[PDB]
DNA sequence: ACTCATGATGCACAAGTGGTTGCGCGTG
DNA sequence: GCAACCACTTGTGCATCATGAGTGATGA
C-alpha cells in the first residue's frame, strides 16, 4: 500500500484528533498512512471539508521521476509543475 | 456532509486490508477531539482504530462511553481479554449493509443437513487428511476433541513443556504457569480477531454449527478452525522460550501476531467464511 | 422471569465484590450484580474493566446507549448469554412459512419531516437496544430484509404509528421558527422513554412475535436507580450520599 | 521505492537546507523523499550527527500489519511498541 | 564527520536511480543555508538535487559559484541550454571513484580498430536489421547521415508538419520554427541527460568515436544512439500537437520526460554504456 | 599560441553587446571575450547565462575554483573545445612503452602533516583546475592509476617537494597553539598561488610532458583586473569605477 | 459525568533584519 | 560579492486552563 502523508495547522482541533484514527500523528500537524487510492482520496476529502480556514498539504506516491505528488488546500506552500516534475514553491511577503 | 467521528464504510478499510489487534491495560481509554485516547499514566497513546479490526481491554481499562461509540462507528471491536480467558465481547454496527452472508448462515444453521455438512467441512478444513462422508454430530465432536488433545500432546512432547491433560476453553481457564497464561494470551487475541472479522461481516455470533448454547458459539466454531494450526503451537513456543522474569503474555501476543501476520490468518479467515457458507 | 433494565447515565460504574458501584453526582450506588439484568449504559459513563468482568461473569447485557436508550452504539453478550430468542428467530425468518406467519403477526399487532425522522431514529435506537440486549440479530428481519438493521425497522414498525407520531405533532405544536426540529423532537422521546413502559411493550413484543411460550417468557422491569429506590432498598441495593 | 518522511524542528538552519537536497519541503520542518534502504539509513545517520540539540522523527515504509515504522532520536512523541505495532506516545508534564 | 553540503558517493542514489532533467529560466539558483535554491521574482524553490542527474539553465538565469560548487559535489550536471541549442556544459568531479571506465575507453579511442568495431556496435544498436561487418568510418558516417535524413521524413510525413530538409546539430543551430524549438528543447534535454550520465560514469567526454575534434565528441556520440529512437520522434508529436499561442518548449521538455521515462532510457543508457566498452 | 587565464572574485559578470562586464567592488571592467582564454571563477562569483553564453561562443573555458584557485568545484568545456591534449594523453596511457617514458620523465623532471596535506590538497585543486582548462582527463594518469582524480596526482608530484614543503614548514614554523593549521596553510598556498609564475610552469611542464612539439605548445597568461591594468588597457578591456 | 466549544493567558519556535566574518569541506 | 553565523525583535499558532453548553452524527 503505498504511503500517504498529511500536514496540518491552524486547523480545528475536532479534524487534528480526527485524523489520527487514521494515520498516527509523528508530529504536530503532520501525519502518516499507508492506504490505497480509495481511502486516501476519501481522506483527503474529509480534510477539505474540516480543514475549515486552514492550510492542508498531502504527499502520496505517484507515477512521477521523483515518485510523490502533492496536493495543497489553501496551504502556504504550493506546487509548481516543472514539466511533469512536482517541487514545493514558497511565495515571498 | 463529514462530521468528524463518523465515517461511512467506504472511507474506512476492508476487514482483510487492517491490523489485527492491540492490547490495552491499567489505562483509561477515552475520546478526546474525536480520538480514541488510551490515557496511560505517563502519557496518552492515540489508536489508529480505522486500521485495527479489534481492540484488547486487560486488567484496569477504565473506558469511557463516546469511546465506545467512537470504536463501533470505526468498526474496531472491543473484547474485555481479562486474566483466565475471554471475560466480555462489544461490537458496534457492522461494517457491511449487506447481510447476503447473515441469511446464508441462518439458512445453514436451520437445517439439520446443512448443520452436518458445515460441520463436514469445518473437520475438513482442520484435518484434510481424513473421510467424513458418513460421521454424525457427536461423532464429529469427539474426533475433533481427541485430535484436538492429540495435537496437544504432540506440540507437549515437541517443545518439552509439561501438560497437565487438559485442553483450552474460555470459560475457567487458569493457572500459575506459564504456559497457561501463553495458552491464554494466544486465544484471547484469536477470539477477538475472530469476533471482530464476524462482527464485520454480518455473520451473527450465536448462530454456531458445532457449538450451540451461547450467542458467541459461532466465534468457537471459527477460531477453533485456527487453534490448533497457530495459536496452540504458537503459545507452546512461547512457552518454551519464555525465561525467567518474562512476561508470558506479552510475547505470546507479539508472538500469535507475528504469526498472524505470516499465516495471513484474517484474510485467510475471510476466504474460510466465504467458502463455508457456499456463496459462488 | 425478571429482566431488569438499569438505565446508568452520567456516572462511573467500578466493581465491589459482586457488587456494582454507580457513583452520580447524587451519590453512590451500590447494586448486587445477581440483578442487574440488562444495563443501559448512556453518555458520560465510565465503565471499568473489574465492573464489565464481574458483570459478564453473571449473564448481564450491556447495551452504550444515549439519552434513555435514544440511539445504539455498542452491546456486549446477551441475557445470560441466551440465544433461545436468536435461535427462534432465525428458524422461522429462514424458511417461507414462519417468515410469513410472522409477518402476519406483525401486520396484526400494528419541519414536520425532521420531528418524524427524528423520532423514528429514537425508535430505532430503542428497539435495537432491547434487540441487542435479548439476543436477536438486527439483520434477521422479516418485512424488510438486505439491511444490516433489518429487523430493527420490522419491530419499530408496531410503534411508528402510536410513539413517533405523537411525540413528533407534538413537537411540531411546540416548534418555534428559527429553531432545530430534531433537536427537539429527540428530547421529546427521550422524555417519553423515561418512564419505561414502552420499553416493557417493547420486550414483550419481541417474545410475543417469536411465539416464546408465556410460561417461558420473562418481562420487563426498567428500574430507575433514584427514583425507584424503595423498590430496590428490600432487593439489597445500597444507597450513599 | 518506499517513502521516507523526517520530521525537524529545533534544528540548525543548515540541517534544515541540505536534508531538502535529497527529500523536499511540503511543510515547515516536514520533509518528503524516495530513498532505497541504504540511502534511507546513510540520511538518518546524517540527521542525527547534524541536528545537534534538537528533535529528528523519521517515519519509513516497514513490514508489520500497519504498513511503517518510526525512529525518532531526542524528539517528544516517542513511540512504543504495542506488542509489535508502533504506535505514537505522547508524554505529559 | 558528516558536514551539511557534502556527501559521499554512497550517500547518493545511483545514476540510474535518479530523475531525468529539470529546466529553469528567468530565475536565479542560488544556495542559502546549504541548499540549492531557485530564487525566482515571487518566491523561492529548493531543488531536490541529490534526485536529479542534470540542471538546465535557460535565458536570464544567474548561478552562484557556491550553488555551482553544491551542484557539482551532489552530482547534478550544470548545461546552459539557451536557445539555438546547448550553449555551454559544467560538471564537478564525478562520483564514481574507481577510473577503469575512463582506462577501458581511453584504450578502445587509441585502436583504430577498436574504434571502428565500436563504432560498428553503436550503429547496430541504432540500427539492428543492417548488417555492416564491412564498413569503413566514412561509409559508416555517410550511413548514419542518410539514415536519419529517411528517419526525419518518415517520422514527418507521418504527422503532417512541414520538414525544410534540416538535422539537429548544437553546432549553431537557430530558428524561430515551432517545430525547430520543440525539437531543439528535446535535444538539449538528451545532451544534458548524456552529459551527466557520462559524467557521473567517469568516462571522459571528449574521447568519441563518431564525431571527433570537440570537448563533447562522446556526448554527440553516446546521443546518436537515442535521438531518432525517442526524441525526434517525440518532438514532431509536439510539434503536431502544438496549438495556437502555447509555449512549446515547456510541452516539448514535458513529453520528452514523459518519453524517457517510458522508454527506460536511463538505465538502457548506462547498460549500453557498459556494453559498449566490453565491460562483463 | 596565447592564452590568457584571468581569475574572477568577489564580482559579478554580464554580458553588454560583445564583452563581459565584471562589476567587482573596485570597478566595473568590460573586458572583450576573445580576450579571456580562460575564466577562473572564484568566491562570491554570480555568473550570469549571458556571459556563460558569450564566452562559450568564444571557446572560453569556465572553471568555479576557490580563493587563486586553490580548490576545484567545477568546470566547462576545454580552451576553445581543444581534444588533441585530451588524445595525445590517451595515445601515451594506453601502451606500455609511452606510458612508462612519460613517467621516467615524470620522475626526471620532480600540525606539520595537516600544513603539508593542505598544501597539497590547494595544488591538488590547482592542477585540476589547469587539467579542466586544458582539457585533459584526471584520471588517465601514468604513475597513478585506478583513481579518478590520479592524473592530478601525478601533476602535483611535480611541485610536490618545491611548492608545498616550503609553504607547510613556513606554516608550522608560524603557528601557535589552538590555531587552525589548514586555514593558515590554504591561505600561505593562494598567497603563493597569487603570482601566477607557478601555473605558466604548470601549463608549460602539461605539454612537455605531452611531448607536444615547442611550436605547438600554448604559453599562459595569468592575467589580473587591477594589478595588471596597465598590461590590459591596450588590449580593448574597458575601466570603470 | 462526560465531550466540545471557547475566551482568555502564556509561550515556544520560526521568520525577517541588522551587521560580522570568511572564501571554507582538510588522504593517495 | 556571496553565504554562514549570530543577536534582536516581531509574531504566528500550538498547548493549557477555567467555564458553560450539550448528551448530539439526523433513511421504510
Amino acid at each position: 500500500m503505498p504511503m500517504t502523508v498529511i500536514t496540518l495547522k491552524n486547523v480545528p482541533q475536532s479534524l487534528r484528533g480526527d485524523l489520527t484514527r487514521w494515520m498516527q500523528e509523528i508530529a504536530t500537524g503532520v501525519y502518516v498512512g499507508n492506504f490505497n487510492s480509495r481511502i486516501r482520496e476519501y481522506l483527503w476529502r474529509r480534510v477539505q471539508e474540516t480543514m475549515g480556514a486552514g492550510e492542508a498539504s498531502m504527499c502520496f506516491a505517484a507515477r512521477n521521476e521523483l515518485g510523490y505528488d502533492f496536493l495543497t488546500e489553501n496551504a502556504s506552500r504550493s506546487v509548481i509543475d516543472y514539466d511533469g516534475l512536482p517541487l514545493i514553491f514558497i511565495p515571498k511577503e | 456532509p463529514i462530521i468528524a467521528g463518523k465515517s461511512e464504510s467506504s472511507e474506512l478499510p476492508r476487514v482483510e486490508d487492517r491490523a489485527t489487534f492491540i492490547y490495552i491495560e491499567h489505562a483509561k481509554i477515552n475520546r478526546v477531539d474525536s480520538a480514541v485516547t488510551v490515557a496511560e499514566a505517563k502519557g496518552v497513546v492515540r489508536i489508529p482504530a480505522a486500521m485495527i479490526g479489534v481492540l484488547l481491554l486487560g486488567p484496569g481499562t477504565d473506558i469511557s462511553h463516546r469511546a465506545v461509540e467512537l470504536l463501533g462507528d470505526t468498526g474496531t471491536a472491543l473484547v474485555w481479554v481479562g486474566e483466565q480467558g475471554v471475560r466480555y465481547y462489544a461490537s458496534g454496527r457492522a461494517l457491511a449493509r449487506s447481510t447476503r452472508f447473515l441469511v446464508k448462515q441462518a439458512e445453514l444453521v436451520t437445517n439439520e443437513r446443512s448443520r452436518l455438512r458445515v460441520a463436514r467441512r469445518m473437520y475438513q478444513m482442520r484435518f484434510p487428511t481424513e473421510d467424513v462422508s458418513k460421521l454424525t454430530m457427536q461423532q464429529l465432536r469427539s474426533h475433533e476433541g481427541a485430535r484436538v488433545r492429540r495435537k496437544y500432546r504432540e506440540l507437549s512432547k515437541k517443545y518439552n513443556v509439561p501438560w497437565k491433560k487438559r485442553v483450552y476453553n474460555p470459560d475457567d481457564f487458569a493457572g500459575g504457569d506459564p504456559i497457561n497464561q501463553a495458552l491464554s494470551a494466544a486465544h484471547v487475541a484469536l477470539y477477538g480477531l475472530v469476533h471482530s472479522v464476524v462482527a464485520a461481516l454480518g455473520l451473527s455470533p450465536g448462530l454456531g454449527f458445532v457449538h450451540t448454547g451461547h450467542d458467541r458459539s459461532f466465534i468457537y466454531d471459527v477460531a477453533d478452525l485456527y487453534k490448533a494450526e497457530i495459536t496452540v503451537p504458537i503459545a507452546f513456543a512461547v512457552a518454551a522460550e519464555a525465561e525467567e522474569g518474562q512476561d508470558i503474555g506479552q510475547l505470546a501476543r507479539l508472538r500469535t501476531r507475528d504469526a498472524f501476520v505470516d499465516g495471513k490468518i484474517l484474510k485467510r479467515m475471510v476466504k474460510d467464511l466465504q467458502t463455508l457458507l457456499e456463496i459462488p
